[PDB]
């Protein structure tokens, strides 16, 4: 009843 | 100025490695006293690797540095800036910063305004 | 206690800096003398004359200090530390203190140029 | 009888400084309690004067110590308690030495004197000329700094741990499971006594003109 | 490639410079128009003219020194 | 002797994580991390103990 | 002028009129109150500081009390502390048992106070209890329990008269009385979680977060704020390796101990989507690589690629340490290339108003001059959202004196009275040379105060022509004593970049780059970088300037270092590192200094105090902190940044746009934090909430 690390995106070139 | 960086027994890295800092401590913004805003408090900046880290089994803020938690009381400037080079260190001295002093007066709250209102008072 | 202990000597404090220069001189005698007993006394891997090179390097430390009485706490703190080599106070783990570099290698990558330190930033 | 009691111990006290004039510089009393303010050079004759009057004969040295303010040119403060078991009084020395400067030594007149002197040493780096076995006293042998002054940190700088390599204990810089939390950082901000009020007796503070 | 100068703003040793660089900037502008010039203060300073050629190397002149024209020649002998 | 965190009775933990025993401790044996629920009530994440360096005062 | 009168025995002497308790302040007599604040306005109702006054029958509130001469004043009459137990025991009748729970534990004014002055026994023990005044929703940033109230007026004081948001308010009589909108509305205003310092009892504090430490376990930080131009003091509480909030430490004259909403609350994003680890992009995917990995990657890159000149775009962004960017320069100009440019649209050319001479890009007449100010008039600028701390000025001169507002731009909604004069070039021209040759000329110190969002448009040098002829004209805006050209910025860097002369060159803006350089940098555009380009980000957390990248670099956030700022004003501004940066995070420019190895270029310094010295051979005035000096080349700078733009560029006919479209999300880390990003949705006056009317 009661520093995430940042996740990779490459967009595109 | 006499070098005694060489006979209290401190290591040279704590010489020639780590800034300190002078400052006056602010007035808090959350409370109105001002009792802790008189001596000078002399302070180790921190070292980038070597502050705090997290433990693996608990969560404890281990860390390595040994000056984290000394501080130093002074009375005036100048005896914290002498002891500070006496001692051979390399310091940074914070001017403090004031307040700036403005007439007050309780018949401020009203004055017979001569074109638009501009503001209603509540009290 | 009214005797002294065994090669202790009344702490007084030279008006002059050559009756300074003949007190440090020796001392380094009685250090150079006494060299031969702490390799047997503290069971220590290595020769004779690296204690004896080191007791020099140790005086080749304060070779140029300028104030008096600096000299003089120099002096005073340096015939504590003989009169408790020459005993047996001291033992063979803080005798060894003075004796870091030599008794082993800790491994590679001892950072020399900026790029050495700030790959496990300054370590 | 203790406000006439702390009033005698005053007007005794002004009759010290008025004996030896060219040695005592001050002299405070707070609650039954005597403390003679005087000069580093002035140690031996002062101590003397309290040895040996018959009036003032303490005979008996108690524990000495020092105290830091960094915050003062001349740094420590050397502190001397003294007890005539005749009178049945006591009596608080107070002189002051920087880091390199001396304080003389009363080891000549006051036989209990010297272990507290090289204790105080210890603890302070206060130095006592004229003194047989100075040197370090319920510290480490190896160990270097003085520990009971306000450069020095509260883990110190050293650790010791067994090293299996070289079959000997070693010393290694500090390094904490658990990082000391002062809680000092998080006193009041508004002060917390008033200044008091005093126990001068009327004799003994300067009258007003008129 | 740049040039940089910085004065105090009393009125002692850099009163000539800061003459200098209340007039002779138009045409300074003009006759060096590729590089970028900038004046800067600091309530008290040794007045110093630092210039940047093709390398990043940039030398370096103290001008305490007593009129307009001697500065132009060391501003001249600089380049 | 040894410590133990209380209940309710109907069964609540009643560590409200107020900070009050870590800030006394003359050892510094407590270490509590505190977080607050969508309920509005306030309990302890992490509760703890070092028993190495508890002093039983 | 002056009046002297006795306080406790003590002579003091103040000017004329002023209230008692500046008389006791000043004098050193601590004196008790919980209503009164050197910022507001006089209210008598916390009834703390009553004081014995010689000729009074009664103890006189001594924060309302006028200063008259002859005065003798005690406050250690057995009257006063007899006064002061009775008002405290008043006080803490039904005043709630909160103190395990409650927000200020160890910083609650009224129980820091109950000890020096309380009461030691409390009599209230009666059946039927205390009185409960359930509360009330406000909005996304302040929580807020109306149980611990003590009707002290403080919170309604302030959004009358500062913050310029009128709906607080006291409703009712008696004990039935409450504070606070009872729509139940949001109170919007853009320095808004800044009354919860203000309370002196935990009844509005912060909603973003629980406190989750104690005062007494933190750690404090006196540290400077990048996020916007001004460059307030802020007061960083850390727990040791996360950040738990800023507070306003005071200063005198940028900030008076008020802070900008986005200033506070932005704490959220600096531990949420950080960089722990240089990354290296594999094609369409990122891998976490070693350090010397992507460092070798970024030299063999550069022996590939090899722009010979002209081809190393480096551009800077926003919030970004001086240093960092004299590390970027000094590794450009080594390298061969002053392709040197900022983050702006537009940023491409030299800001149409000159590095040269330090006055054409600063706010000339002081922050403090802003109070003695008499007509002014912004251009392409909304001073309440951009420095939002300007505002607070602009309202406190124009409320406490006679002033004559106007603005060009966008129809804004300011918390003052502006006049509306259009939307066109033309438009400002007609309204400088209609009625304003008169009123600006009339004024005893006017200024004139410029936007940094018309320097983002392409045609920003006509608009700069006008404004610097009608300067150079009129003798009142500038003259010998202060100079009232004025600019905003928008960053903490754009100021003091263009100290450096962190700007492109003419040549520099024609070619196309092969390898560019991000260093924070977050609003760059798909179409600003090349397909080709190799295109290294160097920041602190995950952003759009980080989705392009091939290579991106962790960096310290203004946090993690110890780095010097510059705000619109000019004064230089070191903050302290509070914490170490997380994870695999560097400080900015020592990043610079190792990849500059792996290149042919060797930084001479490798040590901060050598950073010091070469900052202080690009300009003195930033390895002296904190002072601002005055400029005796204004007259001739007006008039070298009025010949560059005549006739260079055509005015068009483009409306004045607004300058950002949301205040609450920008400088990335407004983006990364949830705070913002519910706060954003929550304040967009679609709702009816924060509308006044309906
Ligand atoms: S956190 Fe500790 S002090 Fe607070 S209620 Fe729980 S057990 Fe008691
Ligand atoms: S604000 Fe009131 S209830 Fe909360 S801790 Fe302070 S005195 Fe207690
Ligand atoms: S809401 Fe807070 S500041 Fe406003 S009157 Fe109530 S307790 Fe005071
Ligand atoms: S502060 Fe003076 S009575 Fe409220």
């Amino acid at each position: 009843k009661w520093p995430a690390e940042w996740t990779p995106k490459a967009a595109v070139r | 100025v006499p070098a005694h960086e060489i006979v209290s027994g401190a290591p040279a890295e704590l010489s020639r490695n780590r800034v300190v800092r002078i400052y006056q401590q602010a007035k808090p913004a959350t409370q109105s006293g001002e009792y802790g805003t008189f001596a000078w408090r002399l302070d180790w900046d921190i070292v980038d690797v070597a502050n705090r880290w997290e433990n693996d089994l608990i969560g404890w803020q281990s860390s390595g540095d040994y000056m984290q938690a000394t501080q130093m009381k002074f009375t005036s400037k100048e005896s914290a800036i002498k002891f500070a080079n006496k001692q051979g260190w390399d310091f940074y001295i914070q001017e403090p910063h004031h307040r700036k002093f403005r007439v007050k007066q309780y018949a401020n709250n009203f004055v017979h305004s001569y074109g638009k209102l501009k503001h209603i008072r509540t009290k | 206690a009214i005797i002294a202990t065994a090669f202790a000597e009344t702490v007084k404090f030279s008006g002059s800096k050559q009756e300074l220069q003949k007190r440090t001189l020796a001392l380094y005698r009685q250090f150079l003398r006494g060299a031969p007993t702490f390799a047997d006394l503290y069971e220590v891997q290595f020769s004779i004359p690296t204690i004896r090179t080191k007791i020099r390097q140790e005086f080749e430390r304060h070779r140029f200090v300028d104030d008096l009485s600096i000299q003089n706490v120099l002096y005073a703190k340096g015939h504590m530390e003989y009169q408790e080599c020459i005993n047996f106070w001291k033992q063979q783990a803080q005798f060894l203190k003075y004796f870091p570099e030599e008794d082993d290698i800790q491994g590679r990558h001892q950072p020399s140029n900026f790029v050495d330190k700030f790959l496990k930033n300054r370590a | 009888r203790y406000l006439q009691h702390v009033s005698d111990l005053h007007q005794y006290a002004k009759y010290i400084m008025a004996a030896l004039p060219k040695y005592i510089q001050g002299f405070s009393v707070w609650k039954d309690e005597l403390t003679l303010h005087v000069a580093p050079s002035a140690v031996i004759p002062v101590t003397t004067f309290l040895r040996d009057n018959t009036s003032t004969q303490y005979k008996s040295i108690i524990d000495i110590t020092a105290v830091d303010y960094p915050s003062r040119e001349n740094r420590f403060e050397v502190v001397y308690n003294f007890l005539s078991v005749r009178h049945n009084s006591r009596i608080r020395l107070k002189t002051y030495a920087t880091e390199v400067t001396p304080v003389p030594s009363i080891t000549c007149l006051y036989e209990g004197a010297n272990w507290f002197e090289r204790e105080a040493y210890d603890m302070y780096g206060v130095f006592f000329e004229g003194h047989p076995d100075l040197r370090r006293i319920m510290t480490d042998y190896g160990f270097e700094g003085h520990p009971l002054r306000k450069d020095f940190p509260l883990t110190g700088y050293t650790e010791v741990r067994w090293d299996e390599e070289k079959r000997r204990v070693v010393y290694e810089p500090l390094e904490l499971t658990q990082a000391f939390r002062n809680f000092s950082a998080g006193s009041t901000a508004w002060e917390p006594v008033g200044p008091g009020r005093d126990d001068r007796p009327d004799s003994f503070k300067l009258p007003t003109p008129k | 490639r740049e040039i940089r100068f910085h004065l105090c703003q009393n009125g002692s040793s850099s009163a000539p410079l800061r003459q200098f660089v209340k007039n002779q900037i138009g045409a300074f502008q003009k006759a060096n128009p590729s590089t970028k010039v900038l004046v800067r203060e600091a309530n008290g300073v040794k007045p110093i003219v630092f210039a940047r050629f093709d390398h990043g190397h940039e030398s370096k002149i103290g001008l305490d020194v007593s009129s307009e024209k001697e500065v132009a020649e060391r501003v001249k002998s600089l380049i | 002797g040894e410590h133990a965190l209380r209940r309710y009775p109907s069964g609540e933990e009643r560590c409200i994580a107020c900070k009050l025993c870590e800030a006394i401790c003359p050892a510094l044996a407590i270490t509590i991390d505190a977080e607050e629920r969508i309920d509005g009530s306030r309990r302890t994440t992490k509760y703890d103990i070092d028993m190495t360096k508890c002093i039983y005062c | 002028a002056e009046i002297e009168l006795t306080i406790d025995g003590h002579k003091v002497s103040i000017e004329a009129g002023s209230a008692l308790i500046q008389a006791c302040e000043k004098a050193g007599v601590t004196v008790p109150r919980y209503c009164y604040h050197d910022k507001l306005a006089i209210a008598g109702n916390c009834r703390m500081c009553l004081v014995d006054v010689e000729r009074a029958p009664k103890p006189v509130a001594s924060c309302a009390y006028p200063v008259a001469p002859g005065m003798v004043v005690r406050t250690d009459t057995e009257r006063v502390k007899q006064a002061r137990e009775n008002v405290m025991e008043m006080m803490l009748q039904n005043h709630p048992l909160d103190c395990p729970v409650c927000d200020q534990g160890g910083e609650c004014d009224l129980q820091d106070q109950s000890m020096r002055y309380g009461r030691d026994r409390g009599r209230f023990t009666e059946i039927t209890g205390k009185r409960s005044t359930e509360d009330k929703n406000i909005g996304p940033l302040v929580k807020t329990s109306m149980n611990r109230c003590i009707h002290c007026t403080r919170c309604v004081r302030f959004a009358n008269d500062i913050a310029g948001a009128p709906e607080l308010g006291s409703s009712g009589r008696g004990n039935d009385m409450q504070i606070g909108t009872y729509l139940e509305k949001n109170l919007n205003t853009e320095l808004s979680g800044n009354v919860i310092d203000l309370c002196p009892v935990g009844a509005l504090t912060n909603k973003p977060y629980a406190f989750r430490a104690r005062p007494w376990e933190l750690k404090k930080t006196e540290s400077i704020d990048v996020m916007d131009a001004v460059g307030s003091n802020i007061r960083i509480d850390s727990k040791g390796v996360e950040v738990m909030r800023v507070i306003p430490r005071v200063h005198e004259d940028v900030n008076e101990e008020w802070i900008n909403d986005k200033s506070r609350f932005a704490c959220d994003g600096l531990k949420t989507q950080r960089l722990t680890t240089p990354l290296i992009r594999v094609g369409d995917k990122f891998v976490n690589a070693t350090w010397d990995d992507a460092l070798s990657t970024i030299a063999k890159a550069y022996q590939q690629k090899a722009p010979k000149g002209d081809e190393f775009k480096a551009v800077a962004g926003a919030l970004v340490e001086v240093e960092s960017m004299v590390a970027l320069k000094d590794m450009t100009n080594a390298l061969g290339s002053e392709n040197t440019t900022t983050d702006t649209p537009n940023g491409n050319s030299a800001p149409a108003h000159g590095i040269t001479f330090r006055s054409n890009y600063l706010f000339n007449s002081s922050i403090a001059g802003i109070e003695d100010a008499d007509a002014i008039l912004l251009v392409g600028t909304n001073p309440r959202r951009e420095a939002a701390v300007m505002n607070a000025r602009i309202r406190k001169a124009w409320l406490r004196q006679e002033l004559e507002i106007a603005s060009v731009g966008p129809t804004l909604d300011a918390t003052f009275d502006v006049a509306e004069l259009g939307n066109t070039h033309a438009d400002l021209e007609k309204a400088l040379s209609g009625e304003f040759g008169e009123v600006l000329k009339n004024a005893k110190n006017p200024l004139i105060i410029v936007g940094s969002g018309i320097t983002d448009r392409e045609d920003a040098g006509a608009f700069f022509n006008t404004i610097g002829k009608f300067v150079e004209s009129t003798p009142s805006v500038l003259n010998e004593n202060w100079n009232g050209y004025n600019v905003l910025q928008r960053s903490a860097s754009r100021a003091g970049a263009y100290d450096i002369g962190f700007t492109p060159s003419d040549e520099a803006s024609k070619t196309t780059p092969k390898m560019v350089w991000l260093l924070g940098a977050d609003e760059v555009a798909a179409s600003d970088i090349p397909a080709d380009a190799f295109v290294v980000y160097q920041g602190h957390n995950g952003d759009v300037g980080a989705q392009f990248a091939d290579v991106v670099l962790p960096g310290a956030a203004y946090t993690e270092k110890a780095g010097t700022y510059v705000n619109t004003e000019g004064r230089s501004q070191i903050s302290r590192a509070a914490t170490g940066p997380p994870g695999g995070a560097r400080e900015d420019w020592k990043i610079l200094r190792a990849v500059s190895e792996y290149l042919g270029v060797a930084l001479p310094y490798e040590d901060a105090y050598e950073v010091r010295d070469r900052l202080a051979e690009i300009s003195p005035s930033l390895v002296r902190y904190d002072l601002v000096e005055p400029t005796v080349f204004g007259d001739v700078a007006v008039q070298h940044s009025l010949v560059g733009p005549n006739g260079s560029v055509t005015p068009s006919s483009a409306p004045l746009t607004e300058t950002i479209e949301n205040f609450y999300m920008t400088d990335s880390i407004s983006r990364s934090s949830p705070t913002m990003a519910k706060s954003s949705i929550a304040f967009n006056k679609d709702n009816k909430k924060n509308q006044a009317f309906a």
